């Protein structure tokens, strides 16, 4: 409806003004995506449980040793809505858990062993890397519009009292606090930061979930509807609440209340978005943080190191975060993306790095979704007849297509995007 | 035990081993974490048995034996080990350190999948480390010497993929290894001096020696470029600067290696060194030029890691000094306490990186009120370091003031002098990472988790007890107490760190300071353009000539074998000539064979 | 017994015409085996402390020539033999997969001849064996190999058909002004005559020998015949015929000039100090793999020379594990940068990148390929530096000065292997070039093979000494 601009990318540009799809929407670039969804949703239904386990129960703990270890009733703990008791039910399974992810908990790689000593062999759940992101959502200080509530006269009082219920039975960490009560006053922050991650995984893991269903009955046919889905379960859950609710012996703590109107949207899917896909705080194997060479940048706005920007052949070698991710993805794949990938290069071997990219792709339509429900929220829809609403929307693509082209520190030579739209990458 | 101590450079060894089960294209499921658990078992079990074999050479001499590596004709290599005290309490200090760096590798190596690279190689310094302490003789403390150069090659180049480790190893190797190969030409010309290469054959050597004095003079300058090298001192030292790629080898390189490789082989030298009044000479100035050189480029860092790699070298220019006087004892006291206050020092700054992300000191800020632990830790580590009476690292720096004023007293100048620049470095290091208004990079610092600080708090209590383990038990350092020298270091120092604090905590300057000379600031801030010098003397040099050799052998040589061929060809291909296809001329050279043939 | 080691490669060779395919490669493997095998068993019945010759046959064959057929086995020539038969098996294990009925014959030719000329206690009849030499290397470099085969084949051929020549006109030579009849050596063949006349002898031995070693000048076909030659041919050629060289100039050179060997050494020490200078500053500025690692032949063959320019009892043993450790150090380094060339495509130093990251990047031949190149350095725990050690320790009585310069060879060596194992290994895979072949799992055998051997010779070297100690006392002792 309206004429070719300039752009290198306007190629993608055309796409997302017409539908949407910011990758091709080839039938085996969706099995992939699909694919990825179900193997990501797991690991993520245990990281929004132990999150929550981290925010609430762990609050402030000197010694967490365990830490990973989930009362028996956190797996138990409703999921907010998948099932008959639900609040927007979507995802029509059980609202408690996982099956699978329960027998991986219950035999792991190995066999059926005890939890602990599914531990010490590591056979585990990779959970390093969900606190990873909540602790690179702060420093960011991208919270949302709670980290300038996270600040004073409402939040310290409430960590204040929270701390002082916890320590109670050792004057050890008591005595601590009153010397420097602004050392665990900050370890407080850590933990709400943690709940917030853990609440954002409480609407993903059932979209993710469902997702993959509706691709098995076939009401998925091409990446448009995929995304489609995503924008409808974004829009829907746009309003839930967030808070922390501490709880101690026999007593919860309201830390930062339901009645300060912070909702999902605003404190944890979009602050996050900016968060894990885009910023992710530098690889410490990719990078030098050599203050002379001017490799890392000086502001925060620059992080280019996020999902959209990794470099993921170097998956499994030192140095690497989503590394952890990528063998917590590892065997919860579905059979259709383990045959795909046995007939390609290296076979069952590099199986990792490939998973990766196919993660990459996978979350190429998640921020797809995204930049579609942005527009659809703040700006005006692709059936529009007037042109100055149509312009606004090729401008804010616009926009959101030159951050990935910013000649920075090679943020544009870094950013998979014109490298996930070649078939021949995977 | 004390019988089997010998059997420790073992335990990691069987570490460095086993931990390669885990490598990513081994297992490929459930994989990096188990090695650096049995690692940190080996670890324990390896100080367990070294703490056990001290005390039982509590009063005992010390119990020499040794094996024969290999006997052919004329020389007898022989592997003595030394079981005194100054061994297996080095042996404690060694695996200790190991202990926290590899707990503290457990809290920081999280978020990376390299485990099986990381702790091999963290084993097979510990193992290293171990038999060099151990065994005492010159030629296989040379061995372990460049095997030890090989691991920190690996372990520099551990994530390979980033660009400027993969030139920071090369220096790191280069650097190293060519102080240990003129330390080869040295070891190489002392057998036929002394016959033998046994740190004791070499002391009763030295006794009684009246060989020549230019020779000893070589011989000995190559025994000082050796542990040179090794220990980062000028002007090979811009392999320690681009040694700060991957944390923690770096509180344990900067730590127990740099401190007990070089250092170690030179303080056991001393008895050669004696023989020449000029290898002490230059011994000192290179001590105290890579000291003021060192603090002096420190105070003008801004990245925290490099801002402690060049108080490493000038502490171990003093230790160099130290030797330069004919005190082995002082070094080997010094060591001790140098090290655990670089630990607890390199631990702090560690955790400060971990949880928030830039090493800039002008990005770092207000990190006291939110973060005392690893504030504290430094600041003890500081004050175990230059001064400080009641903290241990006074007393071996006392003698060595005493001692640089009955003799030689210009080399005092720079230890006094040495004590306060030093202290201006760290004072500065705290006032820019623990105090001022808090800035965008750190406006949310958590203290990191429990396996961080705690050996970094285990390593704080260490140096805290130091002074008062040297009380118990009477190890007195500094016989004469003189307290009009021991209040020259105090001054210096707490003169240094007060001008550090008020030039950063006073609001009175603006904080990007310039100094009156601009261009001096940025020349103390590139290490004097070390590699600019580089570059242009060895490098420019050596990648010169070589581009003239190959290019000689692909012209010259090569071409002086070819055209003989070639001649050959064409003396073929212009005589088929000669075959001119008429008969008569045929028979012309047939009538002129004849008549030619009757003339001669 | 040795009449087995050099006819059962004949007996294979001459079989491999005339027998199916299947049978073609399991019987080649059964040979060289076989060969290698009996080659131990003759290593362990070696009892030592001998300081004369072993397992000796003496046949009289051609009259009136000399040329007996008199063959017999000593210390410095016994763990020669045991190396080519090894490599011969490792070869033919790791055999080309084209054209494999012409190469199994032709490497069982070329082990025969190797074999034959180190156990041969007659001149002409070591002649007839170097010669025999010649030719199959020449079809293995032409039929095997790159873009410029022919050339670089033509090469090999004449250096070392020359080679041959000058050996000849100094074995017809002192065949004659000895007035001997009998080539076979240690025997009637006596020099006992003028100078002047020795010392053009020693010249000619010096430049017939010197050019397979090869020496400093002499080199100019090395480069051109190790980069040209695939993988297999490469090893063999390298180890086989270099040690050839390297046992004919110590033996012959010095068992027969001893007056004129102690007067060119004060040259010839020099000249193999030029010759590690030259081999390291030469290899540090190619720009192919290849080319560094045959310039590493050749810096590590100048240590042989400087080693014997000394006549201690000392640095003839450490010549000899020299030449040893070597051959098994550039075996290790060919095979492995055939297989980087075969699986990544490219030899060149820019282009190959990051080889040592676990999934998608060949990580256990480049962690293979960085424990041969500090071997091949001096680096301890490994059989160079044990062999280089050697070589100071004896040479530094002598002339110091090149036992100096040879330390600095070594050093510059350091210099250009972290060089190609920083371009090789580390740095990160370009993403659009990567997808390398899997290694299958006995096709790395061979280098995890070589490579335990190494490490357990640098540990542990008596292995490596214990049977060339008493006949390099008989060698300089004399
Ligand atoms: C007399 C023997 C002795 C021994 C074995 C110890 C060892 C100990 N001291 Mg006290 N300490 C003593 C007296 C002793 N100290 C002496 C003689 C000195 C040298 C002057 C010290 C120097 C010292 C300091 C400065 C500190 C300790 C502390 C501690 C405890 C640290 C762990 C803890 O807090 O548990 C319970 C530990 C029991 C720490 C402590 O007590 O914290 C409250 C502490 O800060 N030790
Ligand atoms: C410097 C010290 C050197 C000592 C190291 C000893 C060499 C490794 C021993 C290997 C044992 C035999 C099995 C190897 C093959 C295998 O199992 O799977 C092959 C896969 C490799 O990926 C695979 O690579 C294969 C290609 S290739 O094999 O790597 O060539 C292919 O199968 C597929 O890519 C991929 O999965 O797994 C590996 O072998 C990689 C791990 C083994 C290499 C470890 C090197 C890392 C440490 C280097 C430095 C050591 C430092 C510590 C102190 C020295
Ligand atoms: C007997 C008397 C005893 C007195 C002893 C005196 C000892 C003094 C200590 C030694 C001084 C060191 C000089 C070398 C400095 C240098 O080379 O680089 C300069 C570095 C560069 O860092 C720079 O830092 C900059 C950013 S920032 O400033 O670090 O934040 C960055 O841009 C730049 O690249 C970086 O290099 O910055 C400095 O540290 C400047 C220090 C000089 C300030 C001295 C002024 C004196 C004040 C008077 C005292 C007040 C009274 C208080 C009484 C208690
Ligand atoms: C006396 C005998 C014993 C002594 C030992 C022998 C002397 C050794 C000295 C080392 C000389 C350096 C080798 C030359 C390297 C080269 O060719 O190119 C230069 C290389 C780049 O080569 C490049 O390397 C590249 C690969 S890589 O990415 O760089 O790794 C490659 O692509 C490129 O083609 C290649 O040119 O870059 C370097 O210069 C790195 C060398 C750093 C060495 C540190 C110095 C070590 C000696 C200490 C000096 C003290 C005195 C200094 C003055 C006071
Ligand atoms: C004194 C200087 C020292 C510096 C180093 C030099 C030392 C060199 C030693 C000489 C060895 C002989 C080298 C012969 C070169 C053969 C290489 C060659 O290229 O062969 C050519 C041809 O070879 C021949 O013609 C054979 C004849 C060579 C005969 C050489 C004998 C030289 C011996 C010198 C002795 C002199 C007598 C002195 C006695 C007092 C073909 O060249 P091309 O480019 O065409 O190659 C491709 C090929 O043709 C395609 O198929
Ligand atoms: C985690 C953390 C925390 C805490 C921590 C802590 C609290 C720690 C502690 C620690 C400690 C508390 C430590 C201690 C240590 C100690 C030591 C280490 C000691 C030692 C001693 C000794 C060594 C001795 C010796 C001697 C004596 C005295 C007796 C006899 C012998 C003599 C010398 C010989 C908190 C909560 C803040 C949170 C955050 C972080
Ligand atoms: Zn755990």
């Amino acid at each position: 409806k309206l004429p070719p601009l300039d752009h290198p990318l306007a190629d993608i540009i055309y796409r997302l003004e017409a539908g949407g799809a910011l990758i091709p929407d080839t039938p085996v670039n969706l099995m992939k995506i699909i694919g990825m969804y179900k193997a990501y949703s797991i690991p993520m239904d245990f990281y929004w449980r132990d999150l929550l386990y981290l925010g609430e129960r762990v609050f402030i703990n000197p010694f967490p040793f365990f830490k990973y270890f989930p009362t028996k009733e956190y797996f138990e703990l409703p999921n907010h809505y998948a099932g008959d008791t639900a609040d927007l039910r979507i995802w029509r399974g059980p609202a408690h858990a996982h099956p699978e992810l329960m027998e991986f908990i219950e035999k792991g790689e190995t066999g059926k062993m005890p939890r602990l000593l599914h531990h010490l062999w590591h056979d585990r759940i990779n959970m390093e890397f969900s606190e990873d992101l909540a602790r690179a959502m702060m420093w960011h200080r991208m919270g949302g519009q709670l980290d300038i509530y996270l600040d004073s006269e409402e939040y310290k009082a409430a960590a204040d009292k929270a701390i002082r219920a916890y320590f109670k039975r050792n004057p050890l960490m008591l005595g601590l606090y009153k010397l420097f009560p602004d050392l665990f006053l900050e370890q407080a922050r850590q933990a709400t930061y943690m709940n917030v991650l853990g609440l954002f995984w409480e609407v993903m893991a059932p979209v993710f979930f469902e997702i993959s269903d509706r691709y098995d009955e076939g009401s998925i046919t091409s990446v448009k509807d995929a995304m489609n889905f995503l924008v409808n379960g974004i829009f829907a859950i746009a309003g839930r609440p967030i808070y922390h609710h501490v709880y101690i012996d026999d007593e919860v703590h309201v830390l930062v209340p339901k009645e300060k109107g912070f909702m999902w949207l605003y404190e944890a899917a979009f602050p996050y978005v900016e968060a894990v896909f885009y910023r992710t705080s530098p690889f410490r194997g990719t990078k030098s943080y050599n203050a002379q060479a001017n490799q890392v940048p000086t502001d925060q706005v620059d992080f280019h190191y996020g999902i959209l920007f990794a470099d993921k052949f170097p998956v499994g070698t030192a140095g690497i975060p989503p590394t952890l991710l990528h063998q917590d993805m590892y065997h919860f794949l579905p059979q259709y993306l383990k045959d795909y990938f046995h007939q390609h290069c290296r076979g069952e071997d590099d199986i990792l790095v490939q998973l990766g990219i196919a993660f990459q792709h996978a979350m190429y339509t998640v921020t797809s979704a995204v930049l579609q429900a942005t527009r659809a929220a703040f700006y005006y829809p692709l059936d529009d007849p007037n042109p100055e609403h149509l312009m606004a929307n090729r401008r804010f693509f616009v926009a959101q297509m030159d951050r990935f082209l910013r000649p920075q520190y090679g943020i544009a030579e870094a950013c998979k995007i014109r490298n996930v739209q070649d078939p021949n990458y995977l | 035990f004390a019988d089997t101590v010998w059997l420790i450079p073992f335990y990691s060894l069987a570490g460095m081993v086993l931990s390669l089960i885990w490598s990513p294209g081994i297992t490929r499921k459930t994989g990096p974490r188990p090695a650096g658990y049995l690692n940190i078992l080996l670890t324990f079990f390896s100080f367990v048995h070294a703490l056990l074999a001290t005390v039982a050479i509590a009063n005992q001499p010390p119990q020499y034996l040794h094996w024969t590596w290999l006997d052919v004709a004329g020389l007898h290599l022989d592997i003595p080990v030394e079981i005194s005290i100054l061994t297996t309490t080095a042996l404690m200090l060694i695996t200790a350190l190991n202990l926290m760096a590899q707990v503290f590798a457990v809290g920081y190596m999280e978020m990376d999948w390299g485990w099986a690279r990381f702790f091999a190689l963290l084993a097979l310094f510990e193992g290293g480390m171990g038999a060099l302490v151990l065994l005492d003789s010159l030629f296989f403390n040379y061995v372990v010497l460049e095997i030890l150069t090989l691991a920190t090659y690996l372990l520099i180049g551990l994530w390979f993929n980033q660009p400027l480790v993969v030139t920071g190893a090369r220096d790191a190797f280069l650097t190293k290894r060519v102080g240990d190969l003129v330390l080869l030409m040295g070891v190489l010309a002392i057998y036929p001096l002394a016959g033998s290469w046994n740190y004791d054959d070499l002391a009763a050597w030295a006794a009684t020696a009246q060989v020549n004095s230019t020779l000893i003079t070589l011989i000995c300058l190559a025994l000082i470029a050796g542990p040179m090298g090794k220990c980062a001192q000028f002007p090979l030292h811009l392999w320690l600067d681009e040694a700060m790629e991957g944390p923690i080898p770096a509180s344990i390189l900067r730590n127990a290696v740099v401190v007990a490789t070089g250092a170690w082989v030179l303080v056991k030298l001393t008895p050669v060194l004696s023989l020449s009044p000029v290898a002490l000479t230059a011994l000192l100035v290179i001590g105290s030029v890579t000291a003021l050189g060192g603090t002096l480029i420190a105070i003008a860092q801004v990245d925290i890691k490099r801002a402690l790699s060049y108080l490493v070298s000038a502490y171990m220019g003093w230790v160099f000094i130290a030797v330069g006087l004919k005190e082995p004892g002082l070094a080997f006291v010094f060591i001790l306490t140098y090290s655990l206050a670089m630990a607890v020092l390199m631990m702090s700054i560690g955790s400060i990186i971990w949880n928030s992300v830039t090493q800039d000191l002008r990005l770092l800020g207000g990190l006291w009120s939110r973060r005392p632990i690893s504030g504290i830790s430094f600041l003890v580590g500081s004050a175990g370091l230059l001064a400080v009476p009641p903290l241990a690292s006074f007393f071996p720096q006392a003698e060595l003031l005493d001692t640089a004023f009955a003799q030689l007293p210009w080399v005092g100048g720079v230890l006094l002098l040495m004590n306060t620049f030093a202290a201006f470095s760290l004072g500065r290091t705290f006032c820019l990472v623990w105090g001022g208004e808090v800035k965008p990079m750190t406006a949310r610092s958590p203290e990191v988790f429990w396996p961080m600080i705690l050996p970094m708090t285990v390593d704080l209590g260490l140096v805290l007890h130091l002074p008062i383990l040297m009380a118990r038990f009477d190890w007195v350092i500094w016989t004469q107490p003189s307290l009009a020298t021991a209040a020259a270091l105090t001054i210096t120092a707490l003169l240094g760190w007060g001008v550090a604090a008020w030039v950063y905590l006073g609001k009175a300057i603006p904080k990007p300071v310039q100094f009156p000379l601009p261009s001096v600031q940025n020349l103390l801030a590139y290490d004097f353009y070390t590699p600019k010098l580089y570059r242009a003397t060895v490098v420019g040099v050596v990648d010169m000539i070589s581009r003239i050799t190959a290019w000689f052998d692909r012209t010259f040589v090569d071409g002086t074998g070819n055209a003989f061929g070639v001649v050959t060809l064409l003396g073929g291909d212009r005589l088929k000539y000669s075959t001119t296809g008429q008969s008569q001329a045929y028979i012309l050279t047939i009538l002129m064979g004849i008549a030619i043939l009757v003339i001669a | 017994m040795l009449t087995l080691l050099i006819v059962l490669p004949v007996i294979g060779a001459l079989l491999m015409p005339l027998l199916p395919e299947r049978v073609l490669r399991s019987v080649a493997l059964v040979i060289a085996g076989l060969t290698f095998a009996l080659s131990l068993w003759m290593l362990t019945q070696f009892d030592v402390h001998q300081s004369a010759l072993q397992f000796t046959e003496f046949v009289p064959w051609l009259l009136p020539l000399g040329l007996n057929y008199s063959l017999g086995v000593d210390g410095l020539s016994l763990p020669l033999i045991v190396l080519g038969t090894f490599l011969t098996l490792g070869v033919v294990f790791t055999g080309e997969k084209t054209g494999q009925r012409l190469f199994y014959a032709l490497v069982l030719l070329a082990n025969a001849g190797i074999t034959g000329a180190l156990a041969a206690q007659n001149l002409l009849l070591f002649f007839l064996f170097y010669e025999l030499e010649l030719v199959p290397f020449y079809l293995l470099i032409l039929i095997w190999g790159g873009q410029r085969r022919e050339q670089a084949a033509v090469k090999f051929l004449i250096y070392t058909a020359v080679s041959g020549i000058l050996v000849l006109a100094a074995f017809l030579a002192m065949g004659w002004l000895t007035h001997a009849p009998s080539f076979d050596s240690a025997d009637i063949q006596i020099a006992g005559l003028a100078p002047t006349t020795q010392g053009i002898l020693l010249l000619l031995l010096i430049l017939g020998f010197g050019i397979k070693m090869p020496l400093v000048p002499l080199h100019s076909w090395l480069p051109d015949a190790y980069v040209e030659a695939s993988t297999p041919t490469a090893i063999l050629l390298g180890g086989a015929l270099a040690k050839l060289g390297a046992y004919g100039l110590v033996r012959f050179a010095l068992g027969y000039f001893p007056e004129a060997w102690a007067q060119f050494s004060g040259l010839l020490a020099i000249v193999a100090a030029v010759g590690i200078a030259y081999g390291a500053l030469a290899a540090i500025a190619q720009k192919d793999i290849k080319r560094m690692v045959a310039y590493s032949s050749i810096g590590h063959m100048s240590y042989v020379l400087l080693a014997a320019a000394a006549h201690t009892h000392l640095s003839m043993v450490g010549a000899i594990a020299q030449m040893i450790s070597h051959g098994l150090i550039l075996a290790l380094l060919f095979y492995l940068v055939g297989v980087i060339e075969t699986k990544v495509g490219t030899r060149e130093l820019n282009v190959l990148n990051g080889l040592l990251n676990p999934l998608r990047g060949l990580p256990t031949t480049s962690a293979l390929l960085i424990l041969g190149g500090m071997a091949s350095a001096g680096i301890p725990g490994l059989v160079g530096f044990v062999a280089e050690f050697l070589i100071f320790q004896g040479s530094y009585g002598m002339f110091p000065l090149p036992t100096l310069v040879a330390v600095v060879g070594t050093g510059l060596t350091a210099v250009y292997f972290v060089i190609m194992i920083n371009r090789t290994c580390f740095g990160r895979l370009d993403n659009r070039t990567a997808y390398y072949p899997r290694v299958v799992w006995s096709e790395k055998m061979p280098a995890l093979v070589l490579t335990l051997l190494i490490v357990f010779l640098g540990v542990q070297p008596t292995w490596l000494v214990r049977w060339s100690e008493t006949t390099s006392a008989q060698i300089v002792a004399a």
